[PDB]
């Protein structure tokens, strides 16, 4: 059974300046099958009100998904995404990083 | 600009948990313009750009009406192939096709496309010529036959060079200013140090329209392909993309290396540099 | 527009 471990990238939609409004995004992607699990985090916390578009998938027929959330970014806030499919031994985490 | 009408449906069996899903999408350009979700409370077909909301109670209804059918055509398809590979009652597995068309900057037929997989492997294709099928294997080769027979591809003609190219254009015309739109990239340059004798340099695109772009950085003139760092095009979430290509230079070299983008929307590409 | 289609494998 073809089973394919997503890309995960977590970025802004637009620039952080903190203390301005923006989006927190995390595309997953590459994946297969559909089954995915991905949460955004807030010094660890769990964002609840996040959403995500609909569900599409490549030439190479492995899906892609992105979730998303407003966010005003801070310069002490640490924000993430947790991800998690039957390819991870564990739910992967990545850290947002500003300046990717 | 030469533009595309695709439209991917997946569908998932859930063994013991009801009905497969079927989640239908379609998009033009990099623009989706629509969905169907099987678990939705709806159960009709929705906007996903503005440009389509305006459309009609007859298109919706009729829109709705097809993809319920492509919902039990695709869990018939499921069982089928449950039975061509004689697997277990008990597994999901998934069936996704993908349908559409494409048309040059003239707006006439230049493409057609039908491919369908099952396991996320290619099942059957239509190939260019949208009479002939591409069959992965025996099963899919059963397919192929009973295809050949209906005259299925035949069929498949009049939708993706009338019906297909005939609404793309109408979604151009309609949705004018989201797709008929070229938004050129925002380029500029990072600059963080990693250590005492290298930094990373940081070549960004962002705000731009459609997807597609080519971001190279290179030292000397000499493309820097085994060792640039890039990212997928992702999406922003407001109908533009971003991407990145990173570079670590020894540090005093950053004279040397220049970024360079191309885009549909930069009337000549751009080379940048750290200086 | 979709097509109407109910062709199975």
């Amino acid at each position: 059974m073809i089973q394919r471990t997503p890309k995960i990238q977590v970025y802004s939609r637009h620039p952080a300046e903190n203390g301005k409004s923006n989006f927190l995004n995390c595309y997953v992607s590459g994946f297969h099958p559909s089954d995915i699990e991905v949460d955004l985090l807030k010094n660890g916390e769990r964002i609840e009100k996040v959403e995500h578009s609909d569900l599409s998938f490549s030439k190479d027929w492995s899906f892609y998904l992105l979730y998303y959330t407003e966010f005003t970014p801070t310069e002490k806030d640490e924000y993430a995404c947790r991800v998690n499919h039957v390819t991870l031994s564990q739910p992967k985490i990545v850290k947002w990083d500003r300046d990717m | 600009g030469s533009h595309s009408m695709r439209y991917f449906f997946t569908s998932v069996s859930r063994p013991g948990r009801g009905e497969p899903r079927f989640i239908a999408v379609g998009y033009v350009d990099d623009t989706q313009f629509v969905r169907f979700d099987s678990d939705a409370a709806s159960q009709r077909m929705e906007p996903r750009a503005p440009w389509i909301e305006q459309e009609g109670p007859e298109y919706w209804d009729g829109e709705t009406r097809k993809v319920k059918a492509h919902s039990q055509t695709h869990r018939v398809d499921l069982g089928t192939l449950r039975g061509y590979y004689n697997q277990s009652e008990a597994g999901s597995h998934t069936v996704q096709r993908m349908y559409g068309c494409d048309v040059g900057s003239d707006w006439r037929f230049l493409r057609g496309y039908h491919q369908y997989a099952y396991d996320g492997k290619d099942y059957i294709a239509l190939k260019e010529d949208l009479r002939s099928w591409t069959a992965a294997d025996m099963a899919a080769q059963t397919t192929k036959h009973k295809w050949e027979a209906a005259h299925v591809a035949e069929q498949l003609r009049a939708y993706l060079e009338g019906t297909c190219v005939e609404w793309l254009r109408r979604y151009l015309e309609n949705g004018k200013e989201t797709l008929q739109r070229t938004d050129a990239p925002k380029t500029h340059m990072t600059h963080h140090a990693v250590s005492d004798h290298e930094a990373t340099l940081r070549c960004w695109a962002l705000s731009f329209y459609p997807a597609e772009i080519t971001l190279t950085w290179q030292r000397d003139g000499e493309d820097q392909t085994q060792d640039t760092e890039l990212v997928e095009t992702r999406p922003a979430g407001d109908g533009t993309f971003q991407k990145w290509a990173a570079v670590v230079v020894p540090s005093g070299q950053e004279q040397r290396y220049t970024c360079h983008v191309q885009h549909e929307g930069l009337p000549k590409p751009l080379t940048l540099r750290w200086e | 527009t979709l097509t109407s289609c109910n062709t199975s494998v």
